[PDB]
């Protein structure tokens, strides 16, 4: 019976490893479900499920905007994780719920970044700010937040360029954008397909700037998004929304139960 | 001798190590079981240990996976394309945000630097800003490579029919255009798609079957996890099913991007060259045109063995 636990348990360690959960976390989850356990694949799979929930839940309630005040949300994340698309996704979400929302493009690097957000925003009938010419993200973000403040917007969402921890230059520029506009919520956007390099980057983001929420994108495919456990761990922030496709309404609020279910099999 | 029982633990440590360095979990497993089979019933060296023996075995098989039989000499292939008086067509493809468009620009720069003219075909006709993105690149490149620096010839140019049109047909008109305007290379950019989106994978297969490019390149981020394996399996499976040839045109080579973000968790390179037995043709190491590297198989394996 000591052999029927382990055989059923290394079979769960493998499912989680294949789902891109950090190996550190699996090695830890294994001897956690083992210590805490002292029809047979239910008495086990339940106690595993419970330990996984403890991992997605940071113990913190999620930030929410208040109607009638100025709420500034700033997006950050690795190159190509899906910030820009998720920006218009989130604006469209709040706008449909009757908030006065708008998007600002503070990417001055990515070729056609402003055109991208401008077309996204234009299709969804959402006010935007950005510049073809201005090269300092801090000036666009500043002059953008300042503009939409003066027009009494409730949700001002600021898109920023992709960056990664080893480019010290880019990480400073991020903190400088944060300090300039003083966001009420910083969102860390992450690709659900991310491998083991995830914990390192997410920690690095949280160490430099004040990440308070996480959005997981590209969950509509084959990836189960196990990197999210490490992202939640590193940023000490709840997953608030998931992205489920390329379109503006491929977006829904994160629910813990179905995600851990899909993560497990 | 060396039984499986003796190697059992050091092999387990290797597997866990490889996994931690971002080699796909099942590949690490298969990798280590190969090392077991290779060593079983053999005797060790005079001063070798069971650890040093499997460590060396693993290192050799890793080097061999990374440098596969078929190389891809791209400039040489373009030289040959020029003798036949046809353009050399390259198709980039891959899932969303991995770096197709930007590495297509880097490769253009490299080609121009060797004196070939490239027509960029904007065949992502879907994602917001795809055309303007490539336009920005074309503008940046033909400032670096203007006509006044090449005897009056235009060396880069964008072929675009804007958003909404069939990708395959634009690719076709572009290749047709390159032939008539004298462009040495056509680089076809395609939209990002999930590997199991049937409609989109058929579209990708159609563009390839219809235009028979000289080189299909799969583009994958080095950040990717176990997804590296599934993306390639299903892309290659899609090119083979939605094709009506005897020996169908599969993925020819890999562009491993964002290598600058993974530190030494360099494992995705092993994941990709293990399933496709195709070479990593370029490694992407940043966001500028200069950030394009070849793949040093000895040195990548070195980084993977270390931690
Ligand atoms: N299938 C799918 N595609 C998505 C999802 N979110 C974004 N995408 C696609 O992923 C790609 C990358 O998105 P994008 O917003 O450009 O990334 P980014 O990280 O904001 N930009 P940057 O390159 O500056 O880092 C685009 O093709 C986008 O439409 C999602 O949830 N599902
Ligand atoms: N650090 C780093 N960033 C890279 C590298 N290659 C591309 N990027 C960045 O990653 C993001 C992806 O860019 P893009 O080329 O638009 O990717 P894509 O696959 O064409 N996206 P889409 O799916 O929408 O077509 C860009 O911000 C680009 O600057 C690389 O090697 N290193
Ligand atoms: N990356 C993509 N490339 C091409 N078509 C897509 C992509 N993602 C989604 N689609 C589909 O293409 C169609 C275009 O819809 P629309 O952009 O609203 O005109 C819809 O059926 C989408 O589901
Ligand atoms: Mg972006
Ligand atoms: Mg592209």
């Amino acid at each position: 019976n000591e052999e029927v636990l382990n055989a059923m348990l290394k079979e769960v360690c493998t499912a989680l490893l294949e789902a891109d959960v950090n190996i550190k976390l699996v090695k830890q989850l294994r001897e956690n479900v083992k210590s805490a356990i002292d029809n047979k694949r239910k008495m086990i799979q339940h106690a595993v499920f419970k330990e996984l929930v403890k991992l997605v839940d940071p113990g913190v309630k999620a930030w929410t905007p208040t109607k009638g005040k100025q709420n500034v949300i700033m997006f950050v994340g690795l190159q190509g994780s899906g910030k820009t698309t998720t920006c218009s996704k989130l604006a469209y979400y709040y706008q449909r719920k009757g908030w006065k929302t708008c998007l600002i493009c503070a990417d001055t690097f990515r070729a056609g970044a402003f055109d991208q957000l401008k077309q996204n925003a234009t299709k969804a009938r959402i006010p935007f700010y950005g510049s073809y010419t201005e090269m300092d993200p801090v000036i666009i973000a500043s002059e953008g937040v300042e503009k939409f403040k003066n027009e009494n917007f409730e949700i001002i969402i600021v898109d920023t360029s992709g960056r990664h921890k080893q480019e010290d230059s880019l990480f400073e520029e991020m903190l400088q954008v944060a300090n300039a506009i003083q966001p009420d919520n910083i969102v860390y956007v992450m690709d659900a397909s991310i491998g083991q390099a995830c914990e390192a980057q997410a920690k690095a983001f949280k160490d430099k700037v004040d990440v308070a929420s996480v959005i997981v994108t590209k969950l509509d495919g084959h990836a189960k998004g196990g990197g999210a456990l490490s992202a939640v761990a590193a940023t000490k922030s709840p997953i608030i929304f998931i992205g489920t496709g390329e379109h503006i309404d491929d977006f829904e609020p994160f629910k813990t139960q179905p995600f851990i279910s899909k993560l497990l099999g | 001798s060396l039984s499986r029982e003796d190697m059992e633990s050091v092999l387990d440590k290797m597997r866990d190590h490889l996994i931690a360095k971002n080699v796909a979990a099942d590949i690490a497993v298969q990798l280590c079981e190969s090392v077991a089979n290779k060593l079983e019933g053999k005797v060790m060296g005079t001063f070798s240990t069971v650890t040093s023996t499997v460590k060396q075995a693993l290192q050799e098989s890793l080097v061999q996976i990374l440098q596969p039989q078929r190389r891809v000499d791209m400039l040489r292939d373009i030289m040959d394309a020029q003798r036949r008086q046809r353009p050399y067509v390259v198709t980039f493809c891959g899932v969303n945000g991995v770096g197709k468009s930007t590495n297509l620009a880097k490769i253009s720069f490299w080609l121009l630097e060797n004196g070939f003219s490239v027509l960029i075909a904007a065949c992502d006709t879907f994602r917001a800003g795809a055309v303007e993105q490539l336009r920005t690149h074309t503008r940046r490149l033909s400032a670096l490579h203007p006509p006044e620096k090449h005897g009056g010839r235009t060396m880069v140019q964008l072929f675009e029919k804007g958003y909404g049109k069939d990708a395959a047909g634009i690719a076709m008109e572009a290749i047709a255009f390159a032939r008539n305007q004298g462009f040495d290379v056509v680089l076809v950019d395609t939209a990002g798609r999930m590997q199991d989106n049937a409609p989109l994978m058929t579209a990708l297969a159609k563009l390839i079957t219809v235009n028979t490019p000289d080189l299909v390149l799969f583009v994958g981020e080095a950040l990717v996890g176990n997804e590296a394996v599934d993306q390639l399996v299903k892309f290659n499976r899609a090119l083979a099913d939605h094709s009506m040839a005897q020996t169908p045109r599969l993925i020819d080579g890999i562009v491993l991007t964002k290598f600058d973000t993974i530190d030494d968790k360099v494992g995705a390179a092993i994941s990709m060259t293990y399933i496709t037995s195709k070479p990593i043709v370029f490694v992407g190491t940043g966001q500028t045109y200069c950030d394009l590297r070849s793949l040093n198989a000895k040195a990548v394996v070195a980084a993977l063995m270390k931690a």
